[PDB]
């Protein structure tokens, strides 16, 4: 792919997004000002991790228009780096989070009214914040034991994409198991549970296929955008012999992740 | 209606141990405050410890902290003092005091029999300047107290407690403000001052009025009572 | 029969005699003062501890430890001033509907769905609040109670009839006289004398407390009058109601005096309560918030805006330094 | 900031626990409020069972609370503001009575568009089918003298019932409440019929079924699902 | 019957109490309404608002 289509995407991707994201904040706020419930809390933890992912846009756009280059000084590289790495990791867990909640709503109706509190999905929420950190670090440290950190220049500093394959398949691969396979997992098999409850305690034809398909958002940009960057990790980990579009792929993926989650599942 | 029936005391050898228990009845006594107050047998009374409601503020005088030790069992409604390594100093007079704590409540209101220790052998100076006032039954009398710190508060209250002991008898309280008149005290009984200096003012003196007053702070955690002032008929 | 005719005649002439004594409208007097300008009240303090919808709530006397009833069966005082709760009484029935509170604050008053008016002491040898008394005499929901002294309640219940109680005695001394609909509220004269009550007929009496039946009658409503407050001179009084409007009657005139209304409002009337000057009157909406008219101009001076639901409940209190507004969000909120 | 301030602060967080803690304990139960004219059995629904002012009722099944309010005092305009947060109102009506039926269908027309009751469902039991059923294979008592429509009513093919005229009857009975409840409402409250005995043990089977359906309703309007 | 006669003597009644209040015109009483409202108008702290020294209201 040419860098100049890259380019072209990501600033689209970033534009049109970022006043996606806002507008999602602002509602989730309009509608927690009321009350607090744990399907805001999930939203607003989605909607600010993307609105973080399409900051961390534009300057990787500039980077990808140098072809590889890095302008940015080396200091500023690895704090920013793992940020364009956070949420997709773990917005889409967020996004399995919300789906168990959505199934605790469907099979255990009298049970979750009951036995809810927003404090539950807060600390919830922070269990998925804290393990992304952990995993996070613990695969960067990695890269330097103790060049720059985060930079490895051919013999034209590179961010992240001159790695050495060998300790790079490993470990991106543990990663994609661990990040996002096994939510991908819960998201299905909690969209599987609440349609089958769904179908036994059925209301209205209408009603129900509108609530199958707004439910079918978190899947859909699970297995749709962030699925790409993941089967192209795995691939890249089985098979280190082709070349690197695949990944350029995985992160063009990413953006329409960036431009799809604020547009569905959420309060927009 | 209210009793509170303590018991524990008698003789115990210098660098013993003791506990002291206390039973309440006639009262909710969970929603309490519980404070044991000791008293020499000739000088004059000596907070020691206090337990809040629901055991979650617990406070110790200087002189008893470390080997004295507080607790409460809220359903058989019974307080405990645990007392090690008594020094030749505890041998006194203790008394269980009943204290609650909201906007208009009345702490202090009522007190224990007591109990009887023997052994073998900054802080507000909450002063009397008076020893004892002889006095004839029928006039005024007006008792002076005073603090080395100003007592009034910013939010309007002062935290001055008049109490009086018979003689044999436990301390009652009498005014818990400046001026505020306690329940079942009669309206003879009256108390002004300033920030530093205060005046307990009694209209006319009947035979049952004999006794010690004393005059206590209620502004900071450690609680100094005065030197007491003997009322006697002559 | 000719009692009919004769009551209608009656009734004619009455109307005849409240147009004759009416020569000007207080318009047209009130219209060379200048406004009051915009007032627009702070929130200061908000009490979050009720669980449920709140009903009821009654300041004292001393401008503070105001007493709250709230549909998960409990009664709170709190302290305005610190927002610390100095009571808690739980209710044998958790259909509350009013709470009182006496002016020696010795004593507080809670009455519903359960038809009894339960008086609880405050201050006890033990230390909690306990059932004083029960009055078990009205045979509908109890609307409105108010404490003459610590010994004389006057009730309103939803047996379209209005009651005196001796707590002492623990029975009703006088029954007074019954409308034809269900008195949804009553206020109490600043002499003791006289109380107005507000009834679902859109009809408000003037009572007398020592002769015992019904003084004086004003109407001009077309719906259920739900709330009713005295003036501070106790010469007049208003009453708002599910019109979406507030009427100004006066005492000594017998004759409907100043409306209070708006275009853009048409939702019902909960709460009407008088400042301490009694130049401004505010009135609880439908609307989730609150009006403050202007009772001479009739115009809308302010709005106290930020209650999630219904506004059920208002009190000024007896130096008029602050309002408390009760909603159904179970938030109690103070402002000035 | 003085030590009897704090210790107010300290006597205030306990009763903020209490409260607390009470107020859990009475989420867990589930509140119905049960209404329906005299003569239609609506005491007798529910088998298994403060007296004052609202007759109280309490039952469980499968380890579920339910606490069922039934007003003595008509008027009923006034005092139904108290009950707009209850999970549902148990409208009981007599199918047996043909002259005060459509009395009972006004009456559930105005408690179906009160104001206050936008977002409560409702579930219907058509009680004493037994007796409509022998009413109407007396043959002396028609629906067609107060209700002319049944003579152009026939019942839908996708039935699942008896005599055809007791279907028939009581598909018509039904269909009469089921046509008041979707005039309005919009999807906000349902309404759930049930046909009813005298004699029936099974009701509060119903009414659990019932509730889990609208809780089930409530947690997906929650998650912006409905 | 027994009750119109009763609302009769309570409409007489009431015609009486008309009739003693007719002394009252509609413009005085609004008067003294008016002298009441301007006359304990400094007072009240609703209409003027209070520096934070007299208001114990205070955040």
């Amino acid at each position: 792919l040419p860098p100049q289509l890259s380019f072209g995407l990501y600033v689209a991707a970033f534009a049109l997004g970022f006043p996606l994201n806002v507008l999602a904040i602002r509602g989730a706020t309009a509608h927690a000002r009321l009350r607090l419930t744990p399907s805001l809390v999930y939203a607003l933890n989605l909607g600010c991790s993307d609105l973080l992912l399409t900051v961390s846009l534009p300057l990787k756009a500039v980077e990808a228009l140098a072809s590889g280059a890095w302008p940015l000084p080396a200091s500023l590289c690895p704090v920013f780096a793992v940020a364009h790495f956070f949420p997709l990791y773990a917005g889409g867990g967020f996004l399995a989070a919300l789906s168990a909640g959505r199934y605790l709503g469907a099979a255990f109706p009298l049970g979750y009214q009951a036995f809810r509190r927003p404090c539950y999905s807060w600390g919830v929420c922070a269990a998925i914040w804290a393990l992304v950190l952990c995993h996070l670090g613990l695969v960067f440290g990695l890269e330097a034991p103790g060049t720059s950190l985060g930079i490895n220049t051919p013999v034209s500093p590179v961010c992240l994409e001159a790695w050495d394959p060998a300790s790079a398949g490993p470990a991106r691969f543990s990663l994609s198991l661990l990040l996002f396979f096994l939510p991908l997992a819960i998201t299905a098999f909690c969209y599987v549970g609440c349609l089958r409850a769904l179908a036994r305690s059925g209301l209205t034809h209408r009603r129900k296929l509108r609530a199958a398909w707004v439910a079918g958002g978190a899947l859909l940009t699970l297995l749709l955008c962030v699925g790409p960057y993941n089967a192209s990790n795995v691939a890249s980990f089985l098979y280190p012999n082709l070349g690197g579009s695949w990944r350029k792929l995985g992160l063009i993926t990413g953006a329409w992740s960036v431009v799809l989650n604020p547009l569905v599942t959420g309060y927009l | 209606d209210v009793q509170l029936v303590e018991s524990g005391g008698g003789l115990v050898q210098p660098g013993g141990s003791r506990k002291l228990s206390c039973s309440a009845s006639g009262f909710a006594f969970s929603s309490f405050g519980m404070h044991w107050v000791r008293q020499a047998p000739e000088k004059g009374l000596e907070w020691v410890a206090y337990i809040s409601s629901g055991s979650g503020t617990i406070y110790y005088a200087d002189t008893v902290k470390g080997r004295f030790t507080i607790s409460r069992d809220d359903p058989k409604n019974t307080l405990f003092l645990q007392m090690t390594s008594l020094r030749s100093e505890d041998t006194a007079m203790y008394y269980c005091v009943r204290s609650i704590y909201y906007y208009g409540s009345s702490p202090f209101d009522f007190w224990g029999q007591g109990t009887t220790l023997t052994v073998s052998s900054s802080d507000i100076v909450m002063t009397q300047a008076t020893s004892s006032v002889p006095v004839t039954p029928g006039e005024s009398v007006s008792i002076s107290c005073r603090s080395s710190k100003s007592l009034l508060h910013s939010n309007g209250n002062t935290y001055l407690y008049w109490f009086l002991q018979r003689p044999g008898q436990s301390p009652q309280l009498l005014i818990y403000r400046m001026s505020n008149l306690a329940s079942g005290v009669p309206d003879r009984f009256s108390g002004s001052g300033s920030g530093t200096a205060f005046t307990l003012t009694i209209s006319r003196l009947e035979a049952e009025d004999v006794g010690v007053y004393y005059c206590m702070q209620h502004l900071e955690y450690p609680l100094t009572f005065g030197a007491g002032t003997k009322l006697e008929l002559k | 029969d000719q009692l009919r005719q004769e009551a209608e005649q009656l009734k004619n002439q009455i109307r005849d005699a409240r147009k004759a004594c009416a020569d000007a409208t207080l318009s047209q007097i009130t219209n060379n003062i200048d406004p009051v300008g915009r007032i627009q009240m702070r929130t200061r303090r908000t009490l979050r501890g009720h669980l449920a919808k709140i009903y009821a709530m009654h300041w004292g006397t001393d401008s503070r430890l105001l007493v709250s009833a709230s549909q998960d069966g409990k009664l709170i005082i709190w302290d305005s001033y610190t927002t610390n709760k100095v009571h808690a009484i739980p209710l044998r029935s958790s259909w509350v509907m009013t709470c009182a509170y006496a002016p020696s604050g010795n004593y507080v008053a809670c009455g519903g769905l359960d038809n009894i008016c339960s008086i609880y002491n405050l201050k006890t040898r033990e230390g909690n609040v306990r059932v004083s008394r029960e009055l078990a005499g009205h045979t509908g929901y109890l609307s409105c109670c108010r404490f003459l002294d610590d010994n004389q309640i006057v009730t309103s219940s939803g047996d379209t009839t209005c009651a005196l109680w001796d707590i002492e005695t623990g029975q009703q001394t006088t029954t007074f006289t019954g409308h034809t609909g269900d008195v949804m509220s009553l206020s109490l004269a600043p002499d003791t004398r006289l109380f107005v009550s507000g009834a679902c007929d859109a009809s408000a009496k003037l009572w007398d407390v020592r002769e015992g039946m019904c003084r004086q009658t004003f109407t001009g409503h077309e719906s259920d009058i739900n709330a009713i407050c005295f003036f501070p001179n106790g010469n007049a009084f208003a009453t708002g109601s599910d019109d979406a409007t507030c009427r100004l009657f006066d005492l000594r005139a017998d004759q409907e005096l100043m409306t209070y209304s708006h275009d853009n409002i048409i939702c019902g009337i909960t709460s009407v309560s008088f400042s301490k000057s009694g130049r401004l009157l505010l009135a609880g909406y439908d609307d989730f918030n609150c009006n403050v008219w202007d009772a001479l101009k009739a115009d809308r001076a302010g709005v106290l805006a930020g209650h999630d639901n219904r506004v059920s409940c208002l009190g000024v209190t007896d130096d008029g330094m602050a309002v408390a507004t009760g909603s159904w969000d179970s938030f109690l909120k103070i402002w000035n | 900031l003085s030590a009897e301030d704090k210790a107010a602060v300290e006597r205030s967080k306990m009763i903020d626990r209490n409260l607390r803690e009470d107020g859990e304990k009475a989420r867990r139960t589930l509140r119905l409020l049960l209404l329906g004219a005299d003569n239609s059995g609506k005491s007798t629904i529910v088998k298994q069972m403060h007296t004052s002012g609202i007759f109280e009722t309490k039952f469980q099944v499968d380890k579920v609370n339910f606490h069922m309010f039934d007003v003595g005092g008509d008027e009923r305009r006034k005092w139904i503001q108290c009950f707009n947060d209850v999970t549902a109102i148990i409208f009981v009506v007599d199918s047996s009575d043909y002259n005060r039926l459509q009395e009972a269908l006004n009456d559930f027309k105005s408690i179906w568009n009160n104001r206050w009751l936008r977002t409560i469902s409702v579930i219907l039991f058509l009680n004493k089918q037994d007796l409509l059923a022998e009413k109407v294979l007396a043959g002396k008592s028609k629906i067609e003298d107060y209700f002319p429509e049944f003579a152009r009513y026939t019942t839908p093919e996708d039935a699942t019932p008896e005599d055809p005229r007791v279907t028939r009857a009581k598909y018509f009975i039904r269909k009469e409440f089921v046509d008041i409840s979707t005039a309005s409402g919009d999807g906000r409250h349902i309404c759930y019929p049930h046909f009813t005995c005298a004699v029936d043990t099974e009701n509060a089977r119903r009414i659990f079924n019932d509730c889990k359906d609208i809780i089930l309703q409530m947690n997906l309007r929650e998650y912006n699902l409905v | 019957n027994t009750a119109s006669i009763a609302q009769a003597r309570k409409l007489v009644e009431q015609l009486k109490m008309e009739a003693n209040i007719d002394r009252i015109k509609v413009s005085k009483a609004a008067a003294d309404l008016m002298a009441y409202c301007e006359a304990h108008a400094k007072e009240d702290p609703l209409l003027t608002p209070v520096p934070a020294s007299e208001n114990p209201f205070r955040e």
